[PDB]
RNA sequence: AUUCCGGUUGAUCCUGCCGGAGGCCACUGCUAUGGGGGUCCGACUAAGCCAUGCGAGUCAUGGGGCGCCUUGCGCGCACCGGCGGACGGCUCAGUAACACGUCGGUAACCUACCCUCGGGAGGGGGAUAACCCCGGGAAACUGGGGCUAAUCCCCCAUAGGCCUGAGGUACUGGAAGGUCCUCAGGCCGAAAGGGGCUCUGCCCGCCCGAGGAUGGGCCGGCGGCCGAUUAGGUAGUUGGUGGGGUAACGGCCCACCAAGCCGAAGAUCGGUACGGGCCAUGAGAGUGGGAGCCCGGAGAUGGACACUGAGACACGGGUCCAGGCCCUACGGGGCGCAGCAGGCGCGAAACCUCCGCAAUGCGGGCAACCGCGACGGGGGGACCCCCAGUGCCGUGGCAACGCCACGGCUUUUCCGGAGUGUAAAAAGCUCCGGGAAUAAGGGCUGGGCAAGGCCGGUGGCAGCCGCCGCGGUAAUACCGGCGGCCCGAGUGGUGGCCGCUAUUAUUGGGCCUAAAGCGUCCGUAGCCGGGCCCGUAAGUCCCUGGCGAAAUCCCACGGCUCAACCGUGGGGCUUGCU
RNA sequence: GGUCGGGUCGAGUCUGGGCUCCGUGAGGGGGGAGAAGUCGUAACAAGGUAGCCGUAGGGGAACCUACGGCUCGAUCACCUCC
């Protein structure tokens, strides 16, 4: 679980061209900042600052980065106790 | 000295770290210093593991002395020649291997007055 | 930790009880008594499970306190009382007697018998002290003790067996441990096996002595002398299996 | 570090083999199975028989002879082998033989159901007896001695010969491969 | 809603590197939730409106100075009852505890009476919709899984013979006739009438008739009725109202001596008798007229000190920003009235009432004060003696409080006055706001709490501009912060209008707070009421307490008063020194 | 199923790593009809803090009393006295150790309750609760005086116990510092002939001794992690003589003598960790884990110390320090849930402040019986597993694997009811009634990899992407509709372990050019070692005795409808040791 | 039981010396991606001075020079083994 500090975007490696959205997130158990990628299409708009967010691994080979996102190891899964997949597909609107 | 358990050192020399607290059953007691008294032979009674009984002598007078199967109660005078400790002949303290000056002469102890509460001794032939 | 055990879990129970280990959590912890835990079972299990005169321990305790079950001619009212090998469990109201003996599987069973044999109990002697009064105390495998005199102290030896008339405790028929003696094994691999003794080996230090035994079909097997129980001179004479 | 009840069915090593999929699709339609789980359950039954047979081929006496005898008499009792059978025949057996020893299938046979799917419904709604006992588990493997005692329940409308569905089922008296 | 709190004793902004502000997400994202301040010794302050909890500061502070607390909320729960779609809601009920006596302390407007009716079967919860008209069944089915299920199962299967003393003593008074002796012999089923008499001191009133009874005499009667009735559950809603200190002590004694194997639940605002009389006390917290949540058991003294401090240390709730305080601090004369109402002679021994000074009235439960106020308002005329100047603009507020009007609060205050609601008025911004009636303007009156109603009647009575205000039992049905607020309101209005006030009450805290003079009534209760000239505060208090032989100790650092056990070292000292109520 | 597939090139073959594909564990998204069985559910972070209630009491046949029954018989109440509370229950901090496992030992020790045998119960005396008078203190708690009993307490003697000395050699043992006999000198030193009945006998009981049993203590052999960027360590340390102490051996401790002990086959130090039975995985070899059930151990905020008792250095007893909290009349007093429930807090991460002693057992009791948050019973929960459901039949039609219509059936599940079930209830089971109603998703859809040459939108943006890679105006690769595939009451995501991996290789890998032969030689330990004969029989092999708990694993057979589950029996397992 | 002491297991409390551990954190260092950039053109073809190792010195930078070695060096001229 983490607190969203800021919303940012990341450029895909070399051949791909896109700005992958993400958030800098402060984790509570240790107070540490990690960056997490927000899957979906309007996910970064469904997410806001100071929001509590749940942080999974992004997959990726050695528990690491995935695809054209160079240096992001984590996924967002829940936003203020609501799944981002449902927020993105419209259902289950956000509490706050 | 109280605790008579294991030592905190391996024969190698290494340290032991006690995995448990000390149990009541692996303790000891303050020793009897069976000295010579003037009179009024002094003893205490110890309740021990099992509710058993020990008689701990603190001041001895008489020292049953033995020769070849014949005994007599012969009034300790003093202590000489304790191989256990020289401070013991100074303090006039009795133990099992001690020599005691008595009526009827010198006698080597054979009892453990801290345990059995009596002094039994054997005449030395000279 | 701080002291003794007052409980027993039915899985941690002896392997020789016929107990149904997973049905409940607890089992009767036997009292100290005549025999050992390895050669005994409690009277509750005998009254409730083996004979089936009760489905419940309250009924069984009522029975035992009424006094309907004897063990070697004596009323036993405690449900934790140990009942052991070669013990006679009598129910007079029903006219039944049973000998607690072991099975070949190694478990304890009740072999039915009649009154005549039911007034008999064979006792392996198992030790011999000299007690004050210069008397001889035979220390028997049911934890029992019999006093004899320095006249027949030599007729009495350790591994021998004594037939005993139990509600009175009068020795009859000493049976010695010798070659040709009929024997009944009580523990081990060759448990409920019987035959005549053939050989004894000694094994210097505290290693137990061993006996070689010949069965009825001529086979020939070894076990421990302490597990070899004498029942007869040439015939078991106590109706074993 | 305790027991932990384990599944009695094995899933395939790869989920998307075309050969296995086709074969299993055919079996599932023929025998009217709800679940690959059910099929794999019977496959696993067979596999365990086979593994025992293998071990006992490559085994030695006084035990592994007992288990040989036990395996063969179990399979005889289940109706998978004849009494004059051998471990070679175990290794010849098939999941189809197992599924043929299901109750659903024997009720599609014994002219009792007209369709394996209707056999399933009869079993589950409580219209089949095996040795006087209602069984509602269509996966119940029938013993070769219980097979001839299969019948409609006494408390079943299908036991009334005037019943419409009974009349249809006996309009089509058929059996054989099921 | 969880936020952070600093201890400020462990905080050392010098030897810290300020890890809190530095490792705060909000400060990092630009906002402000923690920040330094010279309001304290250069130490940090936390703004609850922005802190989101999350504890980073907690586990970064080396000197574990920061903690997370809980603020209450009208969001999360399993709402038990809603009176109206936007009126009021309740989260949780306390379980009634087979043999112990349960207290229910709370504040005014939070759900005490509501809890009690739910537990008494008077009303059904209706968890969500005030509508849906479904009771007994679905309620049980919904409470399935709990122990209160068993309670309600028996209650609705009428396997327990519950009684219920109610909060409105006059609404009860209306429904009985006769006099006390035959009332009691008719209602009794346990044969303890003598014991009850000897406890509650009901010998004198043992033959008086119910209709002519004083407030506390009537209270004693109802309480006795309840006690004598046989039941399994025994509910008492504010059994300390209209009583004097000794009588409420006797009442507590009666309850806990005569009910010792029964479920007993007690709502009362008097911390003294709750300390006594309670084994356990649940606390009810929330926002008056909005929501109420119940707490845990919280044994009496702990529950009280927690209710006073705010914090409850089992829910980790800060239920109030601050603590209870326990603060510290001619125009008409008459002749010595004699009066006689059949019996109960009364003599008053005249005074002067200079300017706008407040005059308290103290005395036992059964002599005058109400007769006296009735005389002043003119409802009764004296056998002798009269006031001068008579014929002066007047107001009044008796102890006959019960819900009668069918309109709303805005109408009540309107027909009372314009200053009652004109925000133009200092009167408004002092009284009606500090009393929080702006949150009840659109609430009908016949559905109100005792304390909201009391506040309303007081508001009306003080809005009617006059020259002689008379308020009897104004502090009844009220909690302690409201007692003191109401007192300040009275003092303010009275010193603004430079008028007279005659407060009758049994709350020496009030009298000490405001009363710049008082009048003591002495004599045999119900036979003779012998008042006196107005006396200064401490003297009249000391005399009122020398009578009844009661003594009080006030904490110094707070001021909490507590009665001293009879015969105690401090009782003896305070008596032989004459410093009753220090 | 002893398996492969995709990815380095313009193409090829390799090496090699990444990924897929399988199972299990934990969290988690969407979704959810039922039953049964089970060793599941605040273990992973906080052995952090705790509101409330409960978790150990029983005996009226030990004793004197207080009360109620008009009294009798009898009932109740506490108190003294006994017994128990040292078990059970929880947790895994600490601990790399004889802690654990296993084989053995104790001739070096303790053991209340229990069994057997053999004996004994003699003579005196005293106090004090309860009760009565008065209280004190905020409480917690507690004082003074009077009165009384006992299976309470004390004394005396007799038995008995311990020590020493002498000698006899009756007992057992493999072996006598042991037992026993006789004699000496000493020290310690019992007991309730109580209570009850059908009373002249019986029952339950008291003390001593001998043994046993039960439960422990202590010793030893073997056995089981990591690190050398930890190489010397140890000073009562190794041993001895003499003692003390202990239940008991012992440097356990002491005095005095000596210089030993451990170590490169790795000591010491550091790190991590409760140990095992077992569990997961895998063709196996093996790798990994060691919360839940059993066995053992340890601990009860941290640390230290004692009393009482057979047994505690005592989770629901005591004392102090540290630390924290609570009540207070500020004088003082009390608490530490790693018991059941329940909370705070922590966290990604786990239930009801329920019912009952009816079963199983424990304690007490002569007994009946009483109590027990142990245990049992329920409930909550996508814990695991087993069995099922979401309709079936005909005809007719269709864009025919399936759907639609028309008719018929059934009712497992849903609704209602009755019996049984249950400690009571619920569930389940049998029966009645009603009615196809009441009940399917999740993921994927370019290749790996089963499944779309379909359509609409976006247009290097948005987005997907485990890897390869798609997307810059015709996109089967994003979003959506239609369709289809996989599994299906579940399906996906994240992390971890095994497998894949012959990428740790004993089986079974490689070192010219791909990672890799010390620059070369010499040699210590270690390992490998020519041929014949003789011997031994240590390894090795065979056979046999005793052990390696139960559960768990395999198999058959039986009982719950089958199954899961349970029982009977056979086998195996424990590294083995002997 | 107190009060004096005399012995003991003794936690703790003050302190000074070391030894690490943790939470931070100025200021220097290099490393890895990326972005297009800046100076040059070191290397691969004899890469336009053949390349590389070792040592040493020097240089904006790739790099250069020296001594010894290697071919993982091309071409043409010799003898030889094939
Ligand atoms: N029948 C009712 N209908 C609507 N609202 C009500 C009703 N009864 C009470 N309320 C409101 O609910 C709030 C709390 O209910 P209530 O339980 O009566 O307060 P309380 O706890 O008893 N306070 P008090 O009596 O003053 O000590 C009050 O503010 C009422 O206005
Ligand atoms: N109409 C009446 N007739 C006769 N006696 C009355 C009447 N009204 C009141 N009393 C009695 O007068 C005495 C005092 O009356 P009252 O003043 O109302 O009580 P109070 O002193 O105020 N006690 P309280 O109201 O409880 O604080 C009581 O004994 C009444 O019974
Ligand atoms: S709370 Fe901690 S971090 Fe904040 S000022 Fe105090 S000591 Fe510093
Ligand atoms: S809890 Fe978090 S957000 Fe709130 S004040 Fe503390 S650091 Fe800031
Ligand atoms: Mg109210
Ligand atoms: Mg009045
Ligand atoms: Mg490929
Ligand atoms: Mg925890
Ligand atoms: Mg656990
Ligand atoms: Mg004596
Ligand atoms: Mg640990
Ligand atoms: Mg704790
Ligand atoms: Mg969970
Ligand atoms: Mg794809
Ligand atoms: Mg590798
Ligand atoms: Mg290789
Ligand atoms: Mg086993
Ligand atoms: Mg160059
Ligand atoms: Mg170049
Ligand atoms: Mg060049
Ligand atoms: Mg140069």
């Amino acid at each position: 679980k983490g607190i969203v500090l800021e919303k940012i975007a990341v450029e895909a490696k070399q051949p791909n061209s896109a700005m992958r959205k993400a958030v800098r997130v402060q984790l509570i158990k240790n107070g540490k900042v990690v960056t997490a990628f927000t899957p979906g299409d309007g996910a970064i708009n469904h997410i806001d600052e100071h929001d509590e967010v749940i942080i999974e691994g992004i997959g990726g080979p050695k528990g690491g980065s995935m695809g054209d996102i160079p240096g992001i190891r984590y996924k967002v899964v829940k936003v203020n106790r609501v799944s981002l997949k449902e927020l993105v597909k419209g259902r289950k609107e956000k509490p706050r | 000295a109280i605790w008579q358990g294991r030592s905190l050192k391996k024969p190698s020399g290494g340290r032991i770290i006690l995995a448990r607290k000390k149990r009541k059953r692996e303790l000891g007691r303050e020793p009897a210093f069976t000295r010579v008294g003037e009179e009024k032979e002094k003893k205490k009674i110890i309740r021990t593991y099992g509710g058993n009984r020990k008689v701990r002598l603190i001041e001895a007078i008489y020292a049953n002395v033995f020769e070849n199967g014949k005994g007599r109660k012969v009034k300790v005078l003093g202590v000489v020649e304790n191989p256990a400790n020289r401070q013991y002949v100074r303090r006039d303290i009795i133990t099992k291997g001690a020599i005691i000056e008595t009526e009827a002469g010198r006698a080597i102890v054979t009892s453990r007055p801290g345990q059995d509460g009596v002094v039994n001794a054997v005449l030395i032939k000279e | 930790r701080k002291g003794a055990k007052r409980h027993l879990k039915r899985l941690a129970a002896p392997d020789q009880w016929y107990i149904s280990r997973k049905r409940y959590k607890w089992a009767v912890r036997p009292r100290p008594g005549p025999h050992s835990m390895k050669t005994s079972i409690p009277l509750l299990y005998i009254v409730r499970d083996y004979l089936g005169y009760a489905k419940t321990a309250r009924e069984a305790r009522k029975i035992l306190n009424e006094g309907r079950i004897l063990v070697d001619g004596r009323v036993r009212r405690d449900y934790k009382f140990p009942v052991g090998i070669m013990d006679v469990v009598s129910i007079p109201e029903t006219g039944e007697h049973y000998r607690v003996l072991p099975n070949r599987i190694g478990k304890l069973v009740l072999h039915p018998i009649s009154e005549k044999e039911a007034n008999i109990k064979p006792l392996r002697i198992s030790n011999k002290r000299m007690v004050k009064g210069a008397k001889v105390q035979l220390n028997l495998h049911d934890g029992s003790n019999h006093l004899v005199t320095v006249d027949d102290k030599d007729n009495y030896r350790t591994a021998y067996t004594v037939l005993m008339k139990v509600p009175d405790r009068e020795v009859i028929e000493i049976l010695p441990f010798d070659v040709g003696a009929y024997v009944f094994v009580t523990r081990g691999k060759n448990v409920a096996r019987k035959g005549k003794i053939v050989e004894v080996r000694r094994f210097p230090m505290g290693w137990p002595d061993v006996v070689t035994i010949e069965d009825e079909n001529g086979e020939l097997f070894d076990t421990l002398k302490e597990y070899a129980f004498v029942v007869g001179k040439e015939k078991p004479e106590i109706s074993l299996p | 570090d305790p027991k932990r009840q384990r599944k009695k069915y094995e899933t395939p090593s790869h989920p998307w083999i075309k050969e296995r999929l086709d074969r299993e699709r055919v079996i599932m339609r023929k025998y009217a199975l709800k679940n690959k789980k059910e099929l794999w359950r019977h496959e696993t039954q067979l596999k365990e028989f086979r593994r025992r047979a293998r071990r006992l081929l490559a085994a030695r006496g006084k035990q592994a002879e007992v288990e040989r005898v036990q395996l063969l008499q179990r399979l005889n009792r289940l109706g998978l082998l004849p009494a004059d059978a051998v471990l070679d025949d175990v290794l010849s057996l098939t999941v189809e033989d197992v599924l043929d020893r299901r109750l659903q299938t024997i009720v599609y046979k014994k002219g009792l159901a007209r369709t394996p799917r209707q056999a399933r419904q009869l079993i589950v709604h409580g219209h089949i007896e095996v040795n006087g006992q209602i069984i509602r588990s269509p996966g119940y493997l029938v013993l070769k001695a219980e097979e001839d005692t299969i019948t409609y329940s006494k408390t079943s409308p299908f036991a009334r010969e005037s019943h419409p569905e009974r009349m249809v089922i006996e309009q089509a008296k058929q059996g054989g491969e099921a | 809603m969880r936020v952070a709190v600093i201890n400020y004793d462990f905080c050392k902004p010098d030897k810290c590197n300020l890890e809190c502000i530095n490792f705060c997400p909000v400060d990092r994202s630009g906002g402000k939730a923690i920040e330094l301040s010279e309001i304290v010794k250069g130490k940090p302050v936390i703004y609850e409106e922005t802190c989101i909890g999350c504890g980073i500061c907690v586990k970064k502070c080396p000197y574990e100075a920061i903690s997370i607390v809980n603020l209450p909320d009208e969001l999360e729960g399993e709402v038990i009852h809603r009176y109206k779609v936007n009126g009021f809601k309740l989260f949780g009920l306390p379980t009634p505890k087979n043999n112990t006596i349960l207290g229910v302390l709370g504040k005014n407007g939070v759900g005490k009476t509501t809890v009690l009716k739910i537990l008494a079967g008077e009303i059904i919860p209706n968890f969500g919709d005030p509508n849906s008209k479904v009771g007994k069944d679905e309620v049980l089915k919904r409470f399935r899984g709990k122990e209160i299920y068993n309670y309600f199962k028996e209650l609705y299967s009428n396997e327990l013979k519950i009684v219920h003393k109610i909060q409105y003593v006059e609404y009860a008074s209306k429904f009985l006739k006769g006099t006390v002796n035959e009332i009691l012999t008719k209602i009794d089923e346990r044969g303890k009438k003598d014991e009850v008499k000897e406890l509650l001191n009901m010998t004198n009133l043992w033959n008086k008739d119910a209709n002519i009874l004083s407030g506390g005499g009537l209270q004693r009667l109802l309480v006795a009725a309840s006690l004598l009735r046989e039941a399994d559950v025994y509910i008492f809603d504010a059994p300390s109202s209209y009583l004097d200190v000794r009588e409420r002590m006797n009442m507590a004694k009666a309850i806990r001596e005569l009910l010792k194997n029964k479920y007993v639940i007690v709502v009362d605002h008097d911390l003294i008798v709750l300390d006594y009389l309670t084994d356990l006390i649940h606390i009810i917290y929330g926002e008056s007229s909005v929501y109420g949540r119940v707490s845990k058991s919280y044994a009496a003294r702990v529950g009280i000190n927690n209710f006073l401090k705010g914090y409850l240390p089992a829910e980790n709730m800060k239920i109030r920003p601050d603590e209870i305080k326990f603060m510290l601090k001619t125009k008409m004369k008459w002749t010595k009235i004699i009066k006689k109402l059949g019996d109960f002679q009364l003599v008053v021994d005249n005074g002067e009432a200079k300017e706008g000074e407040i005059i308290g009235i103290l005395g036992p439960n059964g002599i005058g004060k109400t007769t006296f106020a009735r005389i002043l308002v003119g409802e009764i005329t004296a056998d002798e003696g009269s006031v001068t100047p008579e014929k002066q603009i007047l107001s009044y507020k008796p102890q006959r409080i019960f819900p009668n009007y069918d309109g709303t609060v805005q109408q009540y205050l309107e027909n009372a006055s314009k200053d009652a609601l004109s925000t133009s008025s200092w009167f408004f911004e002092e009284v009606t706001k500090r009393l929080n009636l702006h949150r009840l303007l659109e609430s009908n009156v016949n559905d109100l709490s005792g304390g909201e109603l009391q506040k309303l009647y007081i508001a009306a009575t003080l809005a009617k501009e006059a020259d002689l205000y008379v308020l009897d039992a104004p502090s009844s049905y009220l909690d302690v912060e409201e007692r003191y607020i109401v007192a300040k309101a009275i003092k303010r209005v009275t010193r603004e209008r430079k008028a007279v006030t005659f407060i009758i009450d049994h709350d020496l805290s009030i009298h000490d707070y405001i009363a710049d003079r008082i009048i003591v009534f002495k004599g045999e209760p119900e036979k003779a009421g012998l008042a006196t000239s107005p006396v200064t505060l401490k003297t009249g208090m000391n005399e009122f307490l020398r009578e009844l032989e009661v003594t009080f100790r006030r904490d110094a650092e707070t001021g909490r008063p507590r009665v001293n056990k009879i015969g105690s070292y401090l009782d003896r000292v305070q008596k032989e020194r004459g410093d009753y109520y220090s």
